C-alpha cells in the first residue's frame, strides 16, 4: 500500500481516536460517530472491535484494511472479463444475461448478493454498462 | 473401458468446467453429460447418452464426479462414424454420381433424417467448416464430411 | 399425408378390432358352399372322417368330409397386403382375403411376385398426381399395393439390371386390363419425362382416346370392349427418362364394321361422329346427326349408358390435335369413315327379267365417291360388273343381289382395317423421337378370354390369344423358375404344379390343328362348312379330350355349335359357318384399282400396290409367336384382372366367379412356388454394392460372390434361408425385404452418426472460449464480492466520513 496512503490512514486513525490512548475503543468510536450522524450502537460497536485479534492500535487498524481492501484486480482486469461476454464489443451486456451470469453460474450469488449489486449498477434499455460499473466498482467514484 | 491417466483427468478438467458453469458445487446437471463427453472427443449419439443415463432437460437430475466416470466409460465404447459408413450414406443421395448434393438436400439429410440437428446448428456447422456451394447451389459432400471429421482445429 | 392412402391402406385401427376376435385354428374352418364358394364354419362333431360343423353365416348345421375343410387363417391377417405370407394357402384363404379387401375399397393385392387387381367398377381417388408422388422409388413392401408399384419395380429394375421389362394383363373379357395398361402408361409417363402439339408424355396418353375410338366397341361384356390387341413399348435413353414409344396392334375384328349381335354396338368412331358434336363437321362427312339412321351401325344398340358419344367425340378430335395430325389428315379419316356408314345406305335390285343386280339411286354411292376421291359411276361400274383379269387381260361380269352386299361389305371390312393400320403407323410416327435407346418397358393389352351366346372364329383367336398367354405365364412361373434353380447348381427337387396347356394350344397351332386344316381348305375352291367339319372331326373327335362334340346347351338363346374348345378358362362351343371366307379376305382388285389412283391423298395411301394376302390365321399364328419370343427376351411382371359378378356392379363378389379365375389363371399354384421356393435371386454384383454397408466390417477388387458370403455369413444369416448360386444368389421369400429394412437401419445410424460428429464439433468449438470465460466470471462475481464487502464495511462507512476533513 502506497506511502501517501499511509499518511491518511494515520490522520484519519488520529480522529478516530478521541481520548488520545494510542488505541481505538467502543467509546471513541461512538463519540466521533455521533459528531458526524449515527452512532453504531453497542450492538454493533462491539463487532467492529471483534475484527482485530487483539489491542486496536495504528499497525492493527492498517492491517484489516489491507486485508479488506487488497486482493483485487485492476480496472482493466475486470473491464476484460466482462469484454469476454460481450463478442460484439459493444461494451454493453444484457441485463438478463449478466444477472444470469451472476446467479445461477460459478460461485452463485445469493439473493441478497444480487439486491445489493444492482441497486446500484448502470442500467438503461435493458442494456448494463460494465465500462461504468467497472469504474464505480473501483470505488474512485 | 480401461481409461488411461491422460484420460482420467482430462475428464477431471472438463467435469470441472461444467461444473463451474452450472454453479460450481460438485455437480453437473445429467442434461450435460452428452457435451461433456463431446469435449473429451466422444461423438456419442442422443440415444446413447439417453441410455447411460443422460436427461432430457437441465434441472432433472445432477451428478457428482462419481455417477459420471461410468456413463463415460459407457459412451466411450459405443460406434463411432468412419469416412467410409459417411460416404456410402451420402452416396445414395446423390443421384449424378459426381459427389454432388443440393444445398437443401445437405439441410433436409441434417434435419429431417436421423436424429434432427436443429437448423440453428446447421447454420452454424456451416459457417464454421466455411461450407461453399457453387452457382447451381450444390455441395461437395466429402469435402464437408471431411471437415466435420477433422474437428474445430485442423491445419 | 394419410388422406392418400383413403382406398390403399388398411385402417388396421379400426381394423384393430377386427385381428382381436376370437379364434382358434382347431374349431374354425372353411367349408365349401353353393352359395358364397367357401362358408367360414366351427367345427363341432367328430366321425372318422363325417365331420359335422356349423356354418356361422347362418348359424346352420352341415356335415362335412374331413378332407373337403380348409384351414382358416387367424385374425391377424385380415385384408393381408400379400396373400403369400398367410399361414395357410387354400383357395379359401385367396378367396377371403382378396373379398374382404374387395369390400373394403381395396381393389389391389400381391400375391407373391404378380399382382391382383379386382374390378372396382366406379371411379377410386387413387389414381391422382399426389399418389403417383408417394409411390415414386418405393420398395412393394414399403408401401400399400398399388398397380404403381408395379409399374415402378419394373422401371427399377430395367434401369438396375439394364435389361428390357413386360407387364403382361392378363383377365377375361371385361376384368380391367385396358383400364390398367392406361395408369401405368401414364405412370411412368409422369416419372420418367425428360426435360398445339403436345410433349411426347402427353402424345403417348392422347394416343388412347383415337385408337380406344376405332378399336373398341359396346359388348355383353364390357361397353367399352377392346377389340383388338395391342402391345405398346416405351422407350428410354441413358439418364433413364422416356426416349420415344410405338405401338403394335392384333387382329382387329373386321365382322363387326358391318354386323352387330343384338345388345352389341360397332366401333364407337361411328357413334361419335353422328353426335353432331362438332357441327362444322357434318357437312364435311356428309351425314344427318342420328345413329339409328344407317344400316351398319343401327342393328344392335345406339347408345351405351356410360359412355356419352358427344364429349367422347370432342376428346378424341382434341386428340388427334394434341397427337400433331393436320386439319387435313385428321379430316382425312373422319371422312373415309363417313364414307363407310354411306356405303351402307346404297341401295341396289334385280335388273326387270335378267334377275341379276343394278344400282337403285346413286344418292348415298355419290356420298361415298365424293368423300373417297372417286368418281362414283367408275365405282358402281367395279361393284356390278367387274373386269376379273388374268395376267393382264380382263373379263366383264355382271353380279347378283348378294355379290354385290358382300362386295361392299368387303370393301367396308377393307378400308376400315387399312386405315386402322394406317392410324398406328401415323401414331407411331410420332412418338418415333430419335432419341437414344437403351431398354424399353413394353405393355400387353390383349383382348380378353370371353364366351358369347355364339362363338366363331373372331372368339376362337381371341381365346387362342389367351390361352397361349396364360401358358407363357406358367411356362415363366413354373418351368422356368425351376430350370432356373437346377441351372444354378442349387439342389432342387422338380415339382409339377400342373400348369400346361400344350394340349389345348397344339390343338389350335400344331399342323395336326383346327387352323391348319381352316388354312388347307382355303386352297381348294370348293371347300364348305361342311366339307371343314369333317377334315375336323376326322383328326380330332374322340381322338384329343380337348376337342368334344357340342355339349347340351347350358344358356338361354345360344346358337348353332358345331364342337367344343376346352379352353384353360372354361369351355367353347363354337360355330364354324363362314369361317372359311372370314379367314381369307377377297381382294377386288377391280376397286382397289379404283381408290388406288383416288385423288384422296389418305386414301390414295391406304391402297397402294407396289412396284416391279395369306389367310388370317396365318398372320395371327405368326404374329402370336413372333411376340411371344420377344417376350422371353424381357422380364415379365403379371397384374392378373378379375372381373367381381356379372352385373358391373361396385362391391358384388361372385364368389364362383373369381373362384373360377383364381383357378385357371393359377394364383394359388403361383404363392405356392413363391413360398415352396427362392423368389428373390440377385446377381453377385449388385448383392456386394447394395448390401456391403450391411458388414462394413471388412473392406482392406475382390469378386463379387466371395464378398457376398463374407456378408451373409457375417450376418448370421439361417443357410435355409438362401442359396450361393454360380451367378446370382437366391433367397427365400421375405428375406430380401427384412435386408432392405437392415440397410435402411444402418442408413439411419450412419446419419445420426454423422449428426453426432456434428454436434461434437460444435461443442469443442465452443470449448476453448468456455474456459476462457470461466477465467473472466471468477474474476468478475470476485472483485464484485470485494466491493460489496468494504461498502458495508462498519470501518469503512467511518474512513469516509472522517476522509473529508483530514
Ligand atoms: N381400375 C378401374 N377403375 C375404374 N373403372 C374400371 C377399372 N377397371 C375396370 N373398370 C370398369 O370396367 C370396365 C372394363 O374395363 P376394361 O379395362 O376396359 O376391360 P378389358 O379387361 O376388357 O380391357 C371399364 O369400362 C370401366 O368402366
Ligand atoms: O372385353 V375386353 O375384350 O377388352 O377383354
Ligand atoms: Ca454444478
Ligand atoms: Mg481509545
Ligand atoms: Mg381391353
Amino acid at each position: 500500500l502506497p506511502q501517501k496512503q499511509i499518511q491518511e490512514m494515520k490522520e484519519a486513525f488520529s480522529m478516530i481516536d478521541v481520548d488520545r490512548d494510542g488505541f481505538v475503543s467502543k467509546e471513541d468510536i461512538k463519540a466521533i460517530s455521533e459528531q458526524l450522524g449515527r452512532a453504531p450502537d453497542d450492538k454493533e460497536l462491539t463487532a467492529m472491535l471483534k475484527e482485530a485479534p487483539g489491542p486496536l492500535n495504528f499497525t492493527m487498524f492498517l492491517s484489516i484494511f489491507s486485508d479488506k481492501l487488497s486482493g483485487t484486480d485492476s480496472e482493466e482486469t475486470i473491464r476484460n472479463a466482462f469484454a469476454m461476454f460481450d463478442e460484439q464489443e459493444t461494451k454493453k451486456l444484457n441485463i438478463e444475461y449478466i444477472k444470469d451470469l451472476l446467479e445461477n453460474m460459478g460461485d452463485n450469488f445469493n439473493k441478497d448478493e444480487m439486491r445489493m449489486t444492482f441497486k446500484e449498477a448502470p442500467v438503461e434499455g435493458g442494456k448494463f454498462d460494465y465500462v461504468k460499473f467497472t469504474a464505480m466498482i473501483k470505488g474512485s467514484g | 473401458p480401461k481409461l488411461s491417466q491422460d484420460e482420467i483427468d482430462d475428464l477431471k478438467d472438463v467435469f470441472e468446467l461444467f461444473d463451474f458453469w452450472d454453479g460450481r458445487d460438485g455437480a453437473v446437471d445429467a442434461f450435460k453429460l452428452g457435451d461433456v463427453c463431446r469435449c473429451l472427443g466422444i461423438n456419442p449419439r442422443n440415444e446413447d447418452v439417453f441410455a447411460v443415463g443422460g436427461t432430457h432437460k437441465m434441472g432433472e437430475k445432477s451428478l457428482p464426479f462419481e455417477e459420471f466416470l461410468p456413463a463415460y466409460e459407457g459412451l466411450m465404447d459405443c460406434e463411432q462414424g468412419t469416412f467410409a459408413d459417411y460416404m456410402e450414406a451420402f452416396k445414395t443421395f446423390d443421384r449424378e454420381g459426381q459427389g454432388f448434393i443440393s444445398g437443401a438436400e445437405l439441410r433436409h439429410v441434417l434435419t429431417a433424417l436421423g436424429e434432427r440437428l436443429s437448423d440453428e446448428d446447421v447454420d452454424e456447422i456451416i459457417k464454421l467448416t466455411d461450407l461453399q456451394e457453387d452457382l447451381e447451389g450444390n455441395v461437395k459432400y466429402e469435402d464437408f464430411v471431411k471437415k466435420v471429421m477433422a474437428g474445430p482445429y485442423p491445419d | 399425408s394419410d388422406p392418400d392412402f383413403q382406398y390403399l391402406a388398411v385402417d388396421r385401427k379400426k381394423l384393430m378390432k377386427e385381428q382381436t376376435a376370437a379364434f382358434d385354428g382347431k374349431k374354425n374352418c372353411w367349408v365349401p358352399d353353393e352359395k358364397e364358394g367357401f362358408a367360414s364354419a366351427e367345427i363341432q362333431s367328430s366321425k372318422g372322417d363325417e365331420i359335422t360343423v356349423k356354418i356361422v353365416a347362418d348359424s346352420s348345421t352341415r356335415t362335412v368330409k374331413k378332407d373337403d375343410i380348409q384351414s382358416m387363417n387367424p385374425p391377424k391377417f385380415e385384408k393381408l397386403e400379400d396373400m403369400a405370407n398367410m399361414t395357410y394357402l387354400n383357395e379359401a384363404s385367396v378367396l377371403y382375403n382378396l373379398r374382404s379387401r374387395y369390400t373394403s375399397g381395396l381393389i389391389y393385392t400381391y400375391s407373391g411376385l404378380f399382382c391382383i387387381a379386382v374390378n372396382p367398377y366406379r371411379r377410386l381417388p387413387i389414381y391422382t398426381d399426389s399418389v403417383i408422388a408417394k409411390y415414386r422409388g418405393k420398395r412393394k413392401t414399403e408401401i400399400p399395393p398399388h398397380l404403381f408399384s408395379v409399374a415402378d419395380n419394373a422401371y427399377q429394375n430395367m434401369v438396375t439390371d439394364r435389361e428390357n421389362q413386360s407387364c403382361l394383363i392378363t383377365g377375361e373379357s371385361g376384368a380391367g386390363k385396358t383400364e390398367n395398361t392406361k395408369k401405368v402408361i401414364m405412370y411412368l409417363a409422369k416419372v420418367a419425362c425428360a426435360v398445339k402439339e403436345g410433349s411426347l408424355e402427353d402424345q403417348i396418353i392422347q394416343a388412347n382416346p383415337v385408337l380406344e375410338a376405332y378399336g373398341n366397341a359396346k359388348t355383353t361384356r364390357n361397353n367399352n370392349s377392346s377389340r383388338f390387341g395391342k402391345f405398346i413399348r416405351i422407350h428410354f435413353g441413358p439418364t433413364g427418362k422416356i426416349a420415344g414409344a410405338d405401338i403394335e396392334t392384333y387382329l382387329l375384328e373386321k365382322s363387326r364394321v358391318t354386323y352387330q349381335q343384338s345388345a352389341e354396338r360397332n366401333y364407337h368412331i361411328f357413334y361419335q361422329i353422328c353426335s353432331n358434336a362438332i357441327p362444322e363437321l357434318n357437312d364435311v362427312m356428309l351425314v344427318t346427326p342420328d345413329s339409328g339412321l344407317y344400316s351398319f351401325i343401327n342393328q344392335g344398340c345406339l347408345t351405351v349408358d356410360n359412355i356419352d358419344d358427344v364429349e367422347e367425340f370432342k376428346l378424341c378430335d382434341e386428340a388427334f390435335d394434341i397427337l400433331g395430325f393436320t386439319k387435313e389428315e385428321k379430316q382425312s379419316m373422319f371422312k373415309c369413315t363417313a364414307s363407310i356408314l354411306h356405303m351402307g345406305e346404297m341401295k341396289f335390285k334385280q335388273r326387270p327379267r335378267e334377275e341379276q343386280a343394278e344400282s337403285d339411286g346413286t344418292a348415298e354411292a355419290e356420298k361415298v365417291a365424293f368423300l373417297c376421291g372417286i368418281n362414283a359411276g367408275d365405282l358402281l361400274k367395279a361393284l356390278l360388273k367387274p373386269k376379273v383379269k388374268v395376267g393382264t387381260e380382263m373379263v366383264t361380269k355382271g353380279q347378283n343381289m348378294n355379290q354385290v352386299v358382300n362386295s361392299v361389305g368387303a370393301l367396308a371390312k377393307s378400308l376400315y382395317d387399312r386405315m386402322f393400320n394406317w392410324l398406328v403407323r401415323r401414331v407411331n410416327k410420332t412418338l418415333d423421337t430419335k432419341a437414344k435407346r437403351n431398354y424399353y418397358i413394353g405393355v400387353l393389352d390383349i383382348a380378353g378370354f370371353e364366351i358369347f351366346d355364339f362363338n366363331s372364329f373372331e372368339q376362337l383367336c381371341i381365346n387362342y390369344t389367351n390361352e397361349r398367354l396364360q401358358q407363357f405365364f406358367n411356362h415363366h412361373m413354373f418351368i422356368l423358375e425351376q430350370e432356373e434353380y437346377k441351372k444354378e447348381g442349387i439342389a432342387w427337387e422338380f415339382i409339377d404344379f400342373g400348369m400346361d396347356l400344350q394340349m389345348c394350344i397344339d390343338l389350335i397351332e400344331k399342323p395336326m390343328g383346327i387352323l391348319s386344316i381352316l388354312e388347307e381348305e382355303c386352297m381348294f375352291p370348293k371347300a364348305d362348312d361342311k366339307s371343314f367339319q369333317d377334315k375336323l372331326y376326322q383328326n380330332h373327335m374322340g381322338k384329343n379330350r380337348m376337342f368334344t362334340k357340342p355339349g347340351k346347351p347350358t344358356r338361354p338363346n345360344q346358337g348353332p355349335a358345331h364342337f367344343e374348345l376346352h379352353h384353360y378358362a372354361g369351355n367353347v362351343p363354337y360355330s364354324i359357318t363362314g369361317w372359311l371366307e372370314k379367314n381369307k379376305d377377297p381382294i377386288n382388285e377391280n376397286v382397289v384399282a379404283l381408290l388406288g389412283a383416288s385423288k384422296e391423298p389418305l386414301v390414295a395411301e391406304l391402297f397402294k400396290a407396289p412396284e416391279e394376302f395369306q389367310t388370317i390365321s396365318a398372320v395371327h399364328r405368326e404374329s402370336l409367336n413372333k411376340l411371344m419370343k420377344n417376350l422371353y427376351s424381357t422380364h415379365p411382371h403379371f397384374v392378373r384382372c378379375i372381373i367381381p359378378n356379372e352385373l358391373k356392379q361396385p362391391g358384388l363378389v361372385d364368389a364362383e366367379l373369381v373362384l373360377h379365375q383364381l383357378q385357371c389363371n393359377g394364383v394359388l399354384e403361383g404363392i405356392r412356388i413363391c413360398r415352396k421356393g427362392f423368389p428373390s435371386r440377385l446377381i453377385y454384383s449388385e448383392f456386394k454394392q447394395r448390401y456391403s454397408i450391411l458388414a462394413p466390417n471388412a473392406i482392406p477388387f475382390v469378386d463379387g460372390k466371395t464378398v457376398s458370403e463374407k456378408i451373409l455369413a457375417g450376418l448370421q444369416m439361417d443357410p435355409a434361408e438362401y442359396r450361393l448360386g454360380t451367378t446370382k444368389v437366391f433367397f427365400k421369400a421375405g428375406v430380401l425385404g427384412n435386408l432392405e429394412e437392415m440397410r435402411d437401419e444402418r442408413l439411419s445410424k450412419i446419419i445420426s452418426m454423422f449428426q453426432a460428429h456434428i454436434r461434437g464439433y460444435l461443442i469443442r468449438k465452443a470449448y476453448k472460449k468456455l474456459q476462457d470465460q470461466r477465467i473472466g466470471l471468477s474474476v468478475i462475481q470476485r472483485n464484485i464480492r470485494k466491493w460489496l464487502v468494504l461498502r458495508n464495511w462498519q470501518w469503512w462507512k467511518l474512513y469516509s466520513k472522517v476522509k473529508p476533513l483530514l
